[PDB]
Order: C-alpha cells, then structure tokens, then sequence
RNA sequence: ACGGAAGGGCACCACCAGGAGUGGAGCCUGCGGCUUAAUUUGACUCAACACGGGGAAACUCACCAGGUCCAGACACAAUAAGGAUUGACAGAUUGAGAGCUCUUUCUUGAUUUUGUGGGUGGUGGUGCAUGGCCGUUCUUAGUUGGUGGAGUGAUUUGUCUGCUUAAUUGCGAUAACGAACGAGACCUUAACCUACUAAAUAGUGGUGCUAGCAUUUGCUGGUUAUCCACUUCUUAGAGGGACUAUCGGUUUCAAGCCGAUGGAAGUUUGAGGCAAUAACAGGUCUGUGAUGCCCUUAGACGUUCUGGGCCGCACGCGCGCUACACUGACGGAGCCAGCGAGUCUAACCUUGGCCGAGAGGUCUUGGUAAUCUUGUGAAACUCCGUCGUGCUGGGGAUAGAGCAUUGUAAUUAUUGCUCUUCAACGAGGAAUUCCUAGUAAGCGCAAGUCAUCAGCUUGCGUUGAUUACGUCCCUGCCCUUUGUACACACC
C-alpha cells in the first residue's frame, strides 16, 4: 500500500446540510384569524401539530421515522 | 492465622468487667462494667465503629462484676457487688427476678444448660445455686476464702448423666461440685498464690486456671490429673477459651496473650496502643470471651473500651 | 444506519474474544474460561492453574 | 446456581484475576499488594491489602464505597451483599508487589537507576529477609538496551 | 457527536445519584443495562465530561470505571437538581 | 428431625480436611448416626498451552492442572441444629451447600 | 576461541548391532517459484517449512473491487431561536429496504456545523530503539564472592594429580580456609499395603420376592435403596515401606562397582516439573487499553457492509495419511480398556421407543455429573467361511448421478450416505530420521480448534518385539595440556 488511485468518479459530495429556507410556519392569516392549511396528522401520538408535506398526490409527514402516509 | 485490629466499642463509664456472647445471634454482645449497668451491643461487621448499642440495663447499686447470655440470646444474667442477682431480657430491660440471700459482693453467676437453674460464686465464701423464681435451692460451704470465680462445665454429650461446676477462690486451690447430690468431688491444688479466674474449654474435659503469680496451669477434671504449667510472666486478670479451634487467650496485665495449646507456643503478645498513657500503667484487658464462631475476640480494656481482635 | 451492524456474529472466531487482551486468536474457551492463550500463562497461577508434573 | 462445580472454580478464580488486575491499576499508588476473596454466605467480603489504608480510607469513608461500589455494578452483585475492608501489609519489607511498585514510583520521581536500587534491597534486608535481587532491564542511559542487577544475601532457583 | 438532550439527564442522573459507572466497553451494545439508553451514548457523553475534568476513568478487562469527582457534583447539581444533596456514599 | 446432606467441594486439601473433621466433629460430641465423609475420586482440570508467544522455536507445551477435591456427609437433625452448623464452619477456599432432602 | 594437535570421559537430537521407516506411488498439509485485482503476512541449518495454537465459506482478515459512519473529546472564533443541525415517505440512483446522493417538503432542534489547535484509533513501519515471554548456546556440569597466597599487571589459586559418579558426585591430595548459586535435595505422577480412617454417587456376600434348568440341599440370573453385614476389589485422608537390605567378590582398602538371595519396587525405582553465571543485534510491535520514535487520522492506514482471496498451478522441498496384499481382503460370531468432556434464562453430552438401506428424521428421558451419556460393548485381535498368486475380490486416486446434516449463505465440490467410474503403486537410488523395555512398532479413543469440517496436535489405554549393555569411527559436548600472526574470535 502506497498510495490511492480513486478510480471512483470525483464524487467529494455531502448531504444537504439542512437547506436553509427562509421561515417556514404559515398555517394561514387573514385580517386575524388563522385556517389551517397544510393539514396534520391522524396519529394519535400527533396532536395536531405537524404539517403533512404534499410532494405528487403524497402525503408525508416528518414526525414518524419513516412512514406517515395518508395518500389523497 | 493473625488477629488484628477492628474497632472499638464506646459505651461505659468504667472497666469492663464481663464480655458474653450468645450463639442465637452473632451480632449480640452482653458487656459489664464498673458503673452499675449492663450494655447490650449490635454488630454490623464493618470499620472502626462495629455498631452500636441496642439496650441499656440499669437497676444495680454496685459494681456488676459478671454478665452472662443464655443460648437463646433473650435471656441474661448479672453478678453484681449489690449482693444480688439480677435477670433480665435484651428485649426491654425489664429484670424479671432478683435474687437475694448473700451477704457480701457476689463475683460471678453461671446459667446452666436449658436455663434450668443458675449457680453463683460469692464473697461469702458460699457458693448458692437459684432456682428462676428467686428461690435458692441449695446453699454449698467449705471455701476458706472468699471465691474469685466460678463457672460450669459445657457437657459435651446433651446432658448424658449429670451437670457439673467449678469454683476458684483466693485460697489457691479449685473445687469441683456436682450439684445434683450438693457434694465435692475434687481438690485440686498447686497454685501458689490467689486465683483469679478460671475457665473451662468447651470440650468439656480442660479446666484453666490462673492467679496473681501469673502461671496458667492446666487440669482434665475428666481424668482428675495436672499435665503443665506455662507462665505469662505478668499478672493475669481473666482467660478464655475458643469454641471453634484449639486457642487459649489470657487478659495479662502487660497485655493479651493467645496461646496456641496443641503445640504451646505464644502467637502473636498483642499490645494495641492507647495514644498516650506513658507515665502510669498502661491499660489492661480485665475480661474477654470468644465470639460464636470464634473468629472475632472482644476484651474489655479498663480505659473505658471494648476491643475487637478478629482473625484474617 | 441499519447497515452498520447488519451481519450476524452467533459462531466463529468473530463472535468470541478474549476478555482481558480483547483478540480473537488463540482463544482458550476450556471452562468457560474464553481467554487468550498468552493471557492465560500470564495469570494462570492467579486463576488457580499451578504446574506439578 | 445450578453451575457445574468445574466451571464454578474456573469462575471465582478468574473473579480473583480480574479484581486483582483492577486493584493494581486503581490503587497503584497506595501500595496495593493483594487480595483475598471470602466466599461466604450473607454478605461475603473482599480484604483489600494496601500499605497506606488512610488514603484507602477515604474521608468520611470515602474512597471505599466508590470501590465497593464499583465492584458491586461491574459483577453484578446484589446490594449489600459485598463489602471491603483494608488492613495495610504484614512486612511490607518482605513483599516484592510492594517492593516493586516502590521501584517503579522512585524511578518515576526522577531517581538515579542505582540510587534506587540500592536503596530498595537495603531496605529488604533490613527487613529481615534472607536474600533479596533487583533487575532492571531496558534502555537505562544509552540507545542499545542494558541489563544491570542488584542482589544481596543470596537466592536459590531448584 | 449526536447525544440527544432527554437521553443526557438519565445519563447524569445516574451519575448523580449513584456516580458509579461501569458501562461494558463494547460499542453498539443495544441497549446498556443500567442506564436504558444506548451504551455508546454512555461511554461518549461520560468520555465528554472527563476531557475536561469532572470524573477519573479507569479501564480494564474491557470495562470502564466511571468515578464523579468534587469538581464534577457542583457542577452536576446546578445541571440537575437543587443544593444540599449528597452524591456519592459520603452520606453516612 | 430431617435428614439432609452437607457436600463440600475445594482446591485445597489442607483447607477441607480439617474442616470436614471439624463438620464431624461437632457431629458426635452429642450422638447420632453419622453416614460421614465420603470423598469423591479428585478432579483434575488440564490446560495445554503451547509455551510461548507467536510460534519461534523448539515446539515446547504446558500442561496446568487444577485440582479440584469433593466430599459428601449426609445426616439427620432438628432443624434448629441444621441451622448453626453451616454459619460456623467458614473458612476460605472451600464451598459448602445443604440439601435439604 | 579455534586446530585435518595430544590425553581423559560422555551422548540413539552420534555411531555400533538391529528395528520401524522417510526419500519411490496416490492423496492433504505447510514453504518456495509462477500467476493474480489480491493470491495479506512473520519465520529460512540445528535453533524456518501439520509453526504463528494458522483444521480461513461470512466473521477472523491484516489483501483486492466497491458503499457507509465519526465513535474528530475539549478550548477559541464564526454562523445560529427572522433556525446552529439531525432524520426520512415515494421516485431516480445503488449489489442493495444505505435519504448514500439527487427531485419534493416534512420533522428535529442548540447536543450540533465550518474554521483554527488538538484528541483518538491503527493486525501501519521499526523486535537493529524496547518491556514481558519463549527458543537456543546447553539432554552439559558448570558459575561466583570474602579473607589469605602468587604476579608490576591483565589475571591466577581456591574451582585439583589420581580413583569414582548421571553430576565441580564424592574419597582424598593440597597455599589455601570458610562459603553461595547450579546438581542433588525438593514437588507431582505410576507402582506395594487383607494395617487404620467408611462409602446407595464404588463394590462384595447373605437375606426376602421371583425366572430358567435340575430336581437332591445346586448353577446362571433379575429385583433402585426389601433388609442385614464387610471394605478384598474401587475411592482418598493420614501413614508405612528402599536406604542399594543381606551375603559373596574386587579397589590404595575409601568413595564406589559387580554377582546372588530376599523384596511390590535395586538404572537416581520409572517418568516428569523446577532449574545456574554469561550471552544471541535468535523470534515476537500480527496476544495485550506493554510501549518509545516515524507515518496516517475523514476520499482514514480507523471502523463497518457487500463480493472475492488466503485453496489460485508448467515445477522444486519439508511434516504426514493410505497402500503395494495370503502374517491378507471380504462376510458373519466372540467381545476387551484408559485419559477426559457435557446445558439457566440455553439449547450441551444424549439413553430409550418409532420411521428410514444409510446418512439421518421424530417423541420423550437422565445428567451442572464416582449418579446419566458410559461397562464410552474402540480398533488391531480371535474362530468359522468365501477368495486363490491373477495390478485380482490388494489399492481407492480421479470422476458422474442422487439423498441428508450444520450454517444467513455449501458454487471454487463444507461434511456425511447410496450406486457407478477402478489410475499410479510389485517393497522404493543417492541420501536420511527416530528409537534400548511395557520401549520401538501396530491399533484405536478422549480433549484442543468447533457451527460444519482432523489425514494435525496434547494425552490415553490395547497388542507388544529384534538388537547393545559398548566405542569415540562419523557428528557434537565437558575437563586438562599444548600451538596460535585468531578476539567480528576458522564462516
Ligand atoms: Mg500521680
């Protein structure tokens, strides 16, 4: 052992780092009351306080590990 | 094996006069002492404390000479300078019967096996033997001094034919009674000067008496012979003997001294150390007794403390 | 990350190992002792194995 | 229970190894010299030997019950059912652990090699004992590796 | 490292209450038998208290031997509870 | 009464033997039937290592032995005598276990 | 120190006289060479090469082709509650149900991220920087103070002419005397005990119940405790016994040696364990959270996961297994041991009943063990029969088809079983190894490694010899004398 080729394309990528948005907590404002858009959940351990991600005809929801999937 | 520090025990305002053991509980440790009260112990097997006291026994006028635990470690004994005796339980103090009919201090008092009746060595150059009511049931002479201590005999077999006791006075020779006839049996003589104490192994056959003069010489009542006599060189105070294994330990006046009898030689002279006390004379054990499982030794000291001696 | 310890050690040199040098070679698994055997001759005579004959 | 008597004794012995291999590296600068393990029914005790038991015994007996402790979380041991005691050395002149570590803690003060040595095994038979020898071994004041001895009285190997 | 908040109290409470720590050298141990979370998680955080002080480690046999220090129960009660608590076995 | 047994396994035959005489010894000081000490065939356990580190040299093996020793007593006692004979003989090196029946 | 110098001894790692062999054949197992992406590596005369406890499918694993993770602690600075950051459904992608990374937008939230220092890990290098351990010099008997003697001195004597011993073991002689280590002594094991201590976890005899024959009172049995008694056999505590005892013969008349008798035992009773002073650039950094110095430390030389390799074959070498047959092969029959191991929160040793040609499958049981596996009913061996001098029915290499077991996984056949295929090899050249009595040799069994694999090793028992009771001829070793231009010491 001498030294690396990295025959491997040149790949010194990294995750996304988090994207950094703007802020991101609109549920929505009229002149002032607030509807909810951006629906939540159906768990039970969700007590109406996480927004269901709409990506194509998907509904996910980050709270859960893996899978909150009520498709509409 | 080497005996070697463990703690000391503070709770007397004078000597220690009597150590006793129970084999019911281990931790129980009846003790004696010069200011008129008996101190009841309870050991946890720990450091330099070892525990603390559990029941305090008052009602004496005098100095209680000697304390005694019978086999179940409820009931105990005390031979008091107050010209009684008194019986009480580690449970609540609570003296259940006096016992009352000498005429001067009373040294030691011994129970018999199955607390069946109580014997007690006087000043009155008598030696009575109690019933538990109170009742003296019988009255024995024939000591020309006034006796230093007495004791019975752990009969070997569970009560094979009869109980016997033995008696040490100041008139350097040791009598043998057989209670069950109030009659004696052996003389024993040899000691040149008072006795002091004497004890029996718990074989039930060696007796070891000892005096003034220092000398421990040994008897087997069982064959009524004297086989030796080996010498401490000081004054000795009190002696016993190890219920487990073959040792015999003597509360010398420079100290303790164990001894090895099987092939007699000294062990190890143990001299604890007392910060101080360099001028006059230096603390003494004045009483001892060996523990149930013989692997711990209490001696009471004269500067107000019970010491502890255990095997490694 | 569900890969990072995905394979099985229920058997074989990797399962065992030594528990004073941490090896997995030479291992003396005799009465339960599953310990080195270097390990071992360093502190046999502490465990109790004496050599007579 | 219910563990075959064989591989019972294999277990309180390897139970002595790795208490003994803790207690030198725990208390390598007490004089740590040994243990004994009293196997007992109704909490059964551990005998510490350590030439300085007032730093064994720790303030307000500290220093321990962390050993206890310790040795009651890692064994797993009921609560209670250990405990440990500490009485120091008999002739700690006689003994080559504590003589040993003695060599090794002058040494690490910054001792001459020589100095030290001698030092010790006078100290040995000052103790009563009949023969006493010192080895040192390493690269003690050069780059090539040496090996200079000490002995006194004299030794026997039969 | 990670070490999540809620899984950092148990751990210093353990330390705390007992500030004995074994904790088995053997990572990925899939949850450690005293202290119900993970046993990297124990080693890691009690190995980030002692770099800069606040308890002595010593290692052997594949074992740790977490000890608290002086220096780590004053800074342990602020982090933990309210004064006049005893840590260690100081208490008789 | 109940009649039990009293099994005593050791490393040590110094360490037992007194101890077993000592078992019976506080066996017929009063009287009863013994059915005393009977030992076992001795245990020895071997480990062959080869010597050495890493395999230099003239192929030189060990052999260490543990020696492991048994006896057995059974008798018959009132419980409250079954109870104070096995707290007072403890001693090192030997395990001592009481089957009740 | 060496000598193809001399004298005295010793050694089956030397020979003699022999035995069994190896080297010749097939195979499997290490080493080299070649090949390879890699075929990881250390070790090269004794003192490398069935060694690294190294019988590698994954792991081990250190090598190769690829994919992750930080488990980079802490200190400072910067971003940062108008969000420092982590995780992820589905699709793409990927060997891959790795949110690796991307598309999308959810969650988490102050422990993290980046930078600066450091930390940590390394089966990365250096055993010619070291510790510890081991091997060897070295299966031998050697080594060193004190005081005194000799010499200017390095040094020498003691520590030796002779005899004896396994022995620098002793008798002795003596400018030495008195000592210490090594040897011996010691410890373990195998031998003898009708003597003690007593054993339903070892047996023995009688007594009860009961079976078969004979019947006449007997023989062979069974009966988990039916009961009683004992310790010869078995066990293990304390002991005893051998010290060359007695006699004879040899020597300076001693240490000793030889012969015979008695004894269980007469070689140090057999075998081990332990084992001097000094040394090696011996091996080990790949046993270690033993360690200095150098290197690396995030696309890592860390660690983990998927595949592969360590086993690859024109050839050469070392340790072995199976054979070349009749003192044998095959089929029935007899049936004879010893050393050991074996599972509580886990599947260990497995009896017995049933199914199957076998391998094996299934239902239970005993055992944490002088209790059950187990009397380990082992194999060589012994009868009876077939074979008939024929590479044959010796040999089972190589190869084809199928059935099972362990394992996540059996292809590069793991291994076991069934049928078929039926090679070389006709006693092995030069060389060369080991061995002197329950020994060589033949034979199998338990344990290590194990999940599965033993042609290997550590021990054990079965059967059991021929030849020596010597010598320095070859190879070496100890002492003395002697020569030396050698001291890195005749390489
Ligand atoms: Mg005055």
């Amino acid at each position: 052992r001498k030294k690396k080729v990295y025959t491997t394309p040149k790949k010194i990528k990294h995750k996304h780092k988090k994207v950094k948005l703007a802020v991101l907590s609109y549920y929505k404002v009229d002149a002032g009351k607030v509807t909810k858009l951006r629906r939540e959940c159906s768990n039970p351990t969700c007590g109406a306080g996480v927004f269901l991600a709409n990506h194509k005809d998907r509904l996910y929801c980050g709270k859960c590990h893996s899978v909150y999937k009520v498709n509409a | 094996e080497v005996l070697v520090l463990r703690g000391t025990l503070e709770g007397h305002n004078g000597w220690v006069t009597s150590l006793a053991t129970s084999a019911g509980q281990p931790n129980l440790l009846l003790s004696a002492s010069r200011d008129k009260t008996l101190i009841s112990w309870k050991l946890t097997g720990d450091d330099q404390k070892f525990g603390v006291p559990v029941r305090s026994f008052k009602g004496h006028s005098h100095i209680v000479q000697d304390c005694t635990l019978t086999a179940d470690g409820a009931y105990a004994l005390s031979a008091s300078w107050d010209k009684t005796l008194r019986l009480w339980d580690v449970a609540t103090g609570e003296t259940y019967q006096r016992f009352v009919g000498h005429k001067s201090d009373v040294m030691s008092v011994d129970i018999d096996k199955k607390a069946s009746m109580i014997i007690s060595g006087s000043r009155d150059k008598t030696i009575k033997v109690w019933t538990i009511k109170g009742q003296c049931l019988a009255t024995l002479l024939g000591h020309n001094d006034w006796v230093s201590q007495v004791r019975v005999v752990p009969n070997e077999k569970a009560d094979d034919d009869s109980v016997t006791i033995i008696s040490a006075g100041n008139d350097k020779m040791v009598k043998a009674w057989n209670l069950n006839q109030f009659q004696i049996e052996a003389d024993f003589i040899g000691h040149n000067s008072n006795i002091n104490t004497l004890t029996a192994s718990p074989d039930g056959t060696l007796i070891a008496s000892a005096g003034k003069d220092g000398e421990i010489m040994l008897w087997n009542l069982a064959a009524k012979k004297a086989m030796y006599t080996l010498s401490a060189q000081d004054e000795v105070f009190s002696l016993a003997f190890s219920p487990n294994r073959y040792w015999l330990a003597a509360a010398t006046a420079t100290g303790i001294k164990v001894f090895s009898l099987d092939p007699q030689y000294l062990v190890d002279d143990l001299r604890p150390e007392f910060a101080g006390y360099s001028k006059a004379a230096e603390p003494h054990a004045v009483s001892l007794a060996w523990s149930a499982d013989g692997q711990t030794l209490f001696a009471g000291y004269t500067d107000n403390v019970i010491r502890v001696w255990q095997v490694m | 990350e569900n890969v990072w310890f995905s394979h099985p050690r229920r058997y074989g040199k990797g399962s065992r190992q030594c528990r004073v040098c941490s090896s997995h070679t030479g291992l003396i698994r005799k009465y339960g002792l599953n310990i080195c055997r270097q390990c071992f001759r360093e502190k046999a005579n502490d465990i109790g194995f004496n050599k007579f004959r | 229970a219910l563990i075959s008597k064989k591989r019972k004794l294999v277990a309180d012995g390897v139970f002595y190894a790795e208490l003994n291999e803790f207690f030198t590296r725990e208390l390598a600068e007490e004089g740590y010299s040994g243990v004994e393990v009293r196997v007992t029914p109704t909490k059964t005790e551990v005998i510490i030997r350590a030439t300085r038991t007032q730093d064994v015994l720790g303030e307000n007996g500290r220093r321990i019950n962390e050993l206890t402790l310790l040795v009651q979380k890692r064994f797993k041991y009921a609560p209670g059912t250990i405990v440990l005691y500490a009485e120091r050395v008999q002739d700690r002149g006689l003994s080559a652990v504590a003589q040993a570590e003695s060599m090794k803690f002058k040494l690490l003060n910054g001792l001459a090699i020589r100095r030290a040595a001698y030092g010790v095994v006078r100290y040995v038979m000052e103790s009563g004992a009949k023969g006493c020898e010192v080895v040192v071994s390493g690269k003690l004041r050069a780059a090539r590796a040496k090996a200079m001895k000490f002995a006194d009285g004299f030794l026997i190997h039969s | 490292m990670l070490m999540p908040k809620e899984d950092r109290n148990k751990i210093h409470q353990y330390l705390f209450q007992e500030g004995v720590v074994v904790a088995k050298k053997d990572f990925n141990q899939a949850k450690h038998e005293e202290i119900d979370t993970k046993n990297l998680y124990v080693i890691k955080a009690l190995q980030s208290l002692t770099s800069k002080g606040y308890v002595k480690t010593q290692f052997s046999w594949q074992y740790y031997y977490y000890t608290l220090t002086e220096e780590g129960v004053e800074y342990l009660r602020e982090y933990l509870n309210l004064p006049e608590h005893i840590v260690p076995g100081t208490y008789i | 009464i109940i009649k039990i047994r009293i099994t005593l396994t050791s490393t040590k035959v110094k360490q037992l033997e007194n101890v077993s005489s000592n078992i019976v010894k506080n066996a017929e000081q009063h009287n009863l039937v013994k059915k005393g000490p009977v030992r076992l065939p001795t245990k020895v356990l071997k480990i062959s290592t080869r010597k050495t580190p890493n395999g230099e040299g003239s192929k030189t093996w060990e052999t260490y032995e543990m020696r492991i020793h048994k006896r057995y007593i059974d008798l018959e006692a009132p419980v409250q005598i079954v109870k104070r004979i096995t707290q007072i003989t403890i001693e090192p090196g030997v395990d001592v276990e009481v089957v009740v029946a």
